[PDB]
């Protein structure tokens, strides 16, 4: 049962290497999403800062401003959720690396037999 | 109209060296962007070194019952891990200040 | 009296023209616009008449 | 070539420190609670490394 | 009369800030006193090892 | 001018609230530290016995 | 055992002098137009420590 | 209870809110014609403020460059030491 | 490729005319 | 012993190339200073030319 | 340097003929084009050594 | 010797279906956030115009 | 001796991102040394 | 324009000096113990660029 | 075994040829982008 046990561990290890490659690609995609949402915050808040330099009666409580406040709040919730997703993906990659090291050790000790 | 001559020379000088200050400010903003890019590259390189050292130590520590040995390289690896931790934290503090 | 009302409309016209320039430059501001930067606390800071 | 605390870690009995970096080697205090952290207020300077 | 009333108003916040900073100083003194015990406990546990 | 009286009073009141919350947190930390040291001493006495 | 205890006390004294040097260098580094200066409450007081030279 | 003054000048509030972020909005809810000394005061404060910010950024760059060189060299030498020891 | 991540802060300035 | 003497030769070359780099660093910094100090003088000619325009 | 020199040069112009003519918009395009060109050259230089 | 084998295979397939669920939910959230934020940017351009 | 040699040979021959370099967590805390 | 020319030549030469220092210090730090010690394909290979002292 | 031996050597030869292919691709993109930038700058100067 050494031979087919070793083959089972070998199949598990090969597919585990595949799945870890996909999880690393997922990590980089979450990073790209984070940096683009940061640039969108930059654009919205620069527009809101420049807008309030108006003359005296032109300071107006417009629906544009009552929408820009919800703009900044919604992009804040977006970047918060994507940061949470980054932490969770790092945690799952940690668990995958643990399983990889465990089955590497078991592959070696069964291959000695 | 000499009062107007006074006022226009005065405001024109204000314009001119406002323009000078603006040019210097833009050039320093350029170099600030280049420095924070250098900081980010340094942080990811130090993260790679931490990966290498801690992978080496956890690959080493699976040794059999007789060869569980406290060599010099184990102590060196532990010191290296906490040294690169201190390095990484200092780089994030400099990033936030910049 | 006619001169007074004409000057009132002229100062209001100057206010509208400057606000038009501000809202135009805000309207064409896209991403990759080479004029954006971070701003902190602007989501709370307002003067409003 | 190596200094003494790592050598007494090499030997048999536990005549070494439970905390690994010795205070005669570290740049900074262990468990030291002070920063001298300043705040951004406009027109008044921002001083880095007040402790040194 | 209005100026005197404003002086009477500012005195309350002056007294409250004075009281709060003195209570914070006493509390952080008690916490430093609790902090030194942990260092001496660490040394006295370094003995039995 | 730079502030209305409600803004100036709310400024001072927010400072007071944050300082009071930090004093309460330090009090709870002192009680935790005392509990930890008690448990440590009793467990190590039992093991030596 | 005696040497271990003496080294513990010397470590504590070294830590105290390093923190002292650090605070004194910060107090020297302060000057005019610095953003941290203010009027301090009761600056002439003497604390509970009050060690002499 | 605010009121509308026909010239509106929130510039001091803008400076104060840039300094401190927790000052909530200053908006109209529920003397014109500056003296010539304020004209000189405003531009001298502008010039000193720009010089202060620029010099802070310069001192940060020189300290940061020395820090980067020091940390890079230190970590390279420690990695070389660990490789020698395993050999 | 397209510089979609880096934004510098300046242009060749003229105000209003 | 040949290992040690070639180690000495290579450390000497480290010293000389570091000397040349440290010698060019001053020239780089001074050229930055000189182009700024010359660029101010054209701005003096600028304001003088408008002062003779009126 | 030559584009910024011409942009600063066209601010000496007297107040009737201080103009936003065909030259001004093309000089603005020149400045942005030059900066885009040299930033992209810096990025492909970064690609090469990697 | 069997009870190590069954636990090894159990921990393997548990890690696998955890990671597969993670990857499909990750791609779904990325698409959702992208389309929502592009939509509200278009709304911003519309109201400024 | 051969088992210790093959483990330490593998550990010596790593470089900066050679292959298989990965984050682990908490192997700094072990001291189970005979 | 002439000052810009001289600045560009000196900057290139300085960057070259940094590169040769950065590789030769690692060559000095090479030991008998390092992993990447190997028999290279052709020693005493004078390259195409022969620039004497 | 010799089949692992030959497999190992040919796989690293494959990796080296992939590296050469990437370098040639970078070369083509580089000389294309230099021609593009030079033509655009001279056009706007004219």
């Amino acid at each position: 049962e050494t031979v087919d046990a070793k083959n089972k561990i070998h199949t598990h290890l090969t597919k585990t290497l595949q799945e870890i490659f996909q999880i690393e690609m997922t990590i980089e995609s979450i990073k790209k999403a984070i940096k683009e949402k940061s640039a969108f915050l930059k654009v919205a808040q620069t527009r809101l800062d420049e807008r309030t330099r108006r003359p005296n009666v032109e300071l107006c409580r417009d629906m544009a401003q009552l929408r820009l406040v919800n703009e900044v709040y919604e992009v804040d919730e977006t970047i918060q959720t994507l940061q949470q997703r980054l932490r969770d993906s790092e945690d799952t990659l940690q668990s995958l690396a643990h399983t990889k090291a465990t089955l590497e050790h078991d592959l070696a000790v069964k291959a000695n037999t | 109209n000499l009062a107007f001559t006074n006022r226009i020379a005065e405001t024109v000088d204000a314009k001119n060296k406002i323009h000078t200050h603006l040019t210097k400010t833009l050039q320093e903003i350029f170099q600030i962007e280049m420095t924070i890019e250098s900081i980010k590259k340094a942080i990811k390189e130090k993260s790679a070194f931490l990966k290498v050292a801690q992978t080496r130590l956890d690959e080493r520590t699976r040794r059999p019952n007789v060869e569980l040995c406290r060599d010099m390289a184990q102590l060196r690896l532990v010191n290296e891990v906490y040294e690169v931790d201190e390095t990484i934290q200092t780089l994030q503090q400099r990033l936030r200040d910049s | 009296s006619d001169r007074s009302a004409q000057h009132e409309l002229e100062k209001d016209l100057s206010d509208k023209q400057a606000a038009l320039r501000i809202d135009d430059k805000c309207q064409h501001l896209r991403n990759t616009s080479e004029g954006v930067s971070y701003f902190r606390g602007v989501e709370r800071v307002d003067a409003t008449v | 070539g190596l200094p003494p605390a790592y050598t007494q870690h090499l030997r048999e009995m536990a005549f070494w420190d439970p905390a690994i970096t010795a205070q005669y080697l570290n740049s900074g205090p262990r468990w030291g609670c002070m920063q001298w952290r300043d705040r951004q207020i406009r027109g008044k300077e921002f001083v880095v490394t007040r402790n040194q | 009369r209005k100026v005197g009333e404003r002086l009477e108003d500012m005195h309350c916040w002056k007294s409250e800030l004075q009281r709060e900073i003195d209570e914070l100083s006493s509390e952080t003194d008690l916490m430093m006193a609790q902090k030194l015990r942990l260092q001496r406990a660490l040394d006295a546990t370094s003995v039995p090892y | 001018s730079a502030s209305t009286p409600e803004t100036w009073a709310k400024f001072n009141h927010d400072n007071l609230l944050r300082a009071e919350r930090e004093r309460l947190a330090s009090v709870n930390l002192r009680k935790l530290i005392d509990c930890i040291l008690r448990d440590t001493a009793e467990d190590l006495r039992l093991q030596c016995d | 055992c005696l040497l271990q205890e003496i080294r513990q006390q010397l470590n504590s004294d070294h830590r105290d002098k390093m923190e002292t040097l650090e605070i004194d260098r910060g107090c020297l580094s302060l000057n005019l137009t610095s953003p941290n200066i203010s009027l301090k409450v009761n600056p002439t007081r003497i604390p509970k420590d009050s060690t002499t030279l | 209870t605010h009121s509308l003054s026909l010239p509106w000048r929130p510039n001091t509030y803008y400076k104060t809110a840039y300094n401190y972020p927790t000052l909530a909005p200053y908006s109209s809810r529920s003397f014109t014609r500056y003296t010539p000394d304020d004209w000189y005061r405003s531009n001298l404060v502008s010039f000193q403020e720009s010089n202060s910010s620029r010099h802070n950024s310069e001192r940060l760059r020189v300290d940061t460059s020395r820090l980067i060189q020091d940390k890079y060299q230190q970590i390279r030498k420690t990695q070389a030491h660990s490789t020698q020891n395993l050999g | 490729g397209a510089y979609t991540s880096s934004g510098l802060a300046t242009a060749g300035f003229r105000t209003a005319k | 012993w040949d290992e040690h003497d070639n180690r000495t030769r290579l450390a000497e070359r480290i010293d000389t190339v570091n000397r040349w780099k440290e010698t060019l660093d001053k020239c780089l910094t001074d050229l930055d200073a000189e182009i700024d100090s010359l660029a101010q003088a054209k701005e003096s000619a600028e304001q003088n030319l408008q002062a003779k325009n009126l | 340097s030559i584009a910024t020199d011409n942009l600063q040069c066209r601010e000496r112009r007297q107040h009737p003929d201080l103009v936003r003519d065909y030259v001004e918009v093309e000089l603005l395009k020149e400045t942005e084009l030059i900066r885009n060109i040299q930033e992209l050259l810096k990025r492909t230089i970064g690609q090469a050594v990697d």
